RNA sequence: GGGAGAAGGCACGCUGAUAUGUAGGUGAGGUCCCUCGCGGAUGGAGCUGAAAUCAGUCGAAGAUACCAGCUGGCUGCAACU
RNA sequence: GAGGGCGCUUACCACUUUGUGAUUCAUGACUGGGGUGAAGUCGUAACAAGGUAACCGUAGGGGAACCUGCGGUUGGAUCA
RNA sequence: GGCGUAAAGCGCACGCAGGCGGUUUGUUAAGUCAGAUGUGAAAUCCCCGGGCUCAACCUGGGAACUGCAUCUGAUACUGGCAAGCUUGAGUCUCGUAGAGGGGGGUAGAAUUCCAGGUGUAGCGGUGAAAUGCGUAGAGAUCUGGAGGAAUACCGGUGGCGAAGGCGGCCCCCUGGACGAAGACUGACGCUCAGGUGCGAAAGCGUGGGGAGCAAACAGGAUUAGAUACCCUGGUAGUCCACGCCGUAAACGAUGUCGACUUGGAGGUUGUGCCCUUGAGGCGUGGCUUCCGGAGCUAACGCGUUAAGUCGACCGCCUGGGGA
RNA sequence: UAGCUAGUAGGUGGGGUAACGGCUCACCUAGGCGACGAUCCCUAGCUGGUCUGAGAGGAUGACCAGCCACACUGGAACUG
């Protein structure tokens, strides 16, 4: 069933981006638009929406350069089989600090390097290049 | 399978008035009934495999609701069995 | 179901106490119900009474006599009474 | 006279003993398969349509591979 | 790391434990994260050093001992509590298609046998044969009869079932499936070790049944042989009841559920709209077949019914023989 | 190896103990452990650390240092 929305979102992404689609929407939740938002300020995607109501629609509008996916991978780490958590002192970073990964934090979800300047863990969502 | 009247009938008795189709209580009516109807049925025959299997599902399917019912509220899963004489 | 009493072991008399005879069992007078007799709750008097346990005692030996299984293993044949 | 000690007496218990089990290592006439060789005898089941398509499960037969029945699969050739 | 074919998806299901879990507010702060204090012997290891001529060696101070326990805090996540939420799930209404199941009834073709008629010397079988059957009159043909099994045509990569599997027609009871609007319950959902049930064929118990087919069995042939392939016969068994057995290449050799990703031509079954302006036409749902794109793959191939791209749970694999 | 279990596990009290407790004793309760592996069997001293390894692990526990345990075998007190 769909027991990881985050999956979900990551998945529809990664093939969106595969299939050369300009945009992709599904299902909004709160934690979904915390990582656009993240998604958004790091330069991956152009923008995004929850445009709906009582069934809320979340839009991600994708990014390309060449031609090229702005997005190379995109993974989900923990997960509900299996949670990650990490400190500060062992926080990934992706592709040798370059791209990211998204971590949920004790006051919120950022990414790595946010997280790392604000001295604290949490659990880690994904990584993303 | 069953009649209009006799779901009718038990949605009339089980449920908050004559639209509460959906109810917990109003399944495990309907799903009882058909159940002790056939125990008849398979009295005889018996070697309807086939259908019995359909009539594990609505069994299994019984349960499920009485264990969602009692927890979420327990007054009318008590209620409900005892309206309907099952449990020992 | 059996085999099985398999096989093999600890007990055993006697005496006081727990209780001068306990549990039980039998069941009086009292009493009250009686639609009242060959009737009935209440009643626990008296009667009777096995084992059990704690402690003693005795002879060589306490199921002391009569009485009352020998037990085990390989195998022929036949199912069995 | 207290009290001690003593000796005896009960309890507990080691050494040891009797019946009966269960478990392990070794061994055993005879015996079932199994493996390996020297390239023996017998055949020739499978591989090609392997000369009766092949196999699975099953049951019977048969020196042997196997033959034969029932069902199933194609991992069967040939399909103007 | 893997399981379509290399070793590997249980034959299929329901399902307790168990693991997993949609969305909004609130709370809580267990898991989590941040700060500290205590602890984690020293030696060792490492860092920077000192020391014996160097170096092993010895040593000084720091690192680190990533662990634990408590304590003050953080609330995004996960969890526990409460109030919900309708888009997952389930119920109700009207309907559609179907070899889905169980039982009863019935129908017409056929083969076998018994009775009878006519009729004459062969039938039958094979590569060829012979066994066998026939002048006690077979076979061929007509008639009447008995009995069992199976249901031609339709019949189709057609349909249904969870697999096994299920086809003449009628009824009775009965399970699942899909569509259309609409209403209802309001996370009731996913998956399953154990367990529980189902489970072709052959086999087995008991009692019935017995036409046809047919292991065994027997004969005739073929053959160097011929325990066979072919031929003439033939018993179990195939059939029914009830009960076992629990297995198959039980196969798509592909576990189950949900999400996402270009396309083409069909078959099948719903239903909206359309002038059915006439077989047609365009839409929207269910199942299915074939070809293929990206990607995937060792290749073969798979390819929206995945072997693509993720996600929760299970089963199982670890060289060959031996087994 | 899938059940193990009567001082067995809890209770009231007497004793006992340097000290709590089935430590022990009578007396009530009928519970206790275990699928998060109880018992059963085979094996073994435990750690700091050692060898390997980028690492995670894997192997391992002479010399050194920390705890337990033994003292010809089994049983027992005795002194302090
Ligand atoms: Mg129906
Ligand atoms: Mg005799
Ligand atoms: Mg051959
Ligand atoms: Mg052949
Ligand atoms: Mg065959
Ligand atoms: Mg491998
Ligand atoms: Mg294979
Ligand atoms: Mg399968
Ligand atoms: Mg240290
Ligand atoms: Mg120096
Ligand atoms: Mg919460
Ligand atoms: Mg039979
Ligand atoms: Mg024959
Ligand atoms: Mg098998
Ligand atoms: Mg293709
Ligand atoms: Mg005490
Ligand atoms: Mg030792
Ligand atoms: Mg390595
Ligand atoms: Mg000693």
């Amino acid at each position: 069933s769909m027991q990881d929305p985050i999956a979900d979102m990551l998945t529809r992404i990664r093939n969106g981006q595969a299939a050369n689609k300009a945009a992709v929407t599904m299902p909004s939740s709160k934690l979904k638009v915390a990582i656009a938002n993240v998604l958004k300020e790091e330069g991956f995607i152009e923008d995004f929406k929850v445009e709906g109501d009582t069934k809320p629609e979340l839009e991600l509008t994708l990014k390309y350069f060449q031609g090229k996916a702005v997005v190379e991978s995109i993974q989900r780490v923990s997960r509900p089989g299996l949670r990650i958590y990490k400190r500060k002192d062992e926080l990934p970073k992706v592709m040798a600090g370059l791209g990211i990964a998204v971590v949920s934090t004790s006051k919120g979800v950022m990414t790595d390097r946010a997280a790392r300047q604000a001295g604290l863990g949490g659990e880690i969502i994904c990584y993303v290049a | 399978s069953l009649s209009t009247e006799a779901t009718a009938k038990i949605v009339s008795e089980f449920g908050r008035d004559a639209n509460d189709t959906g109810s917990t209580e109003v399944q495990v009516a309907l799903l009882t009934a058909q159940i002790n109807h056939l125990q008849g049925h398979f009295a005889e025959h018996k070697k309807d495999h086939h259908s019995r299997r359909g009539l594990l599902r609505m069994v299994s399917q019984r349960r499920k609701l009485l264990d969602y019912l009692k927890r979420k509220d327990v007054a009318r899963y008590t209620r409900l069995i005892e309206r309907l004489g099952l449990r020992r």
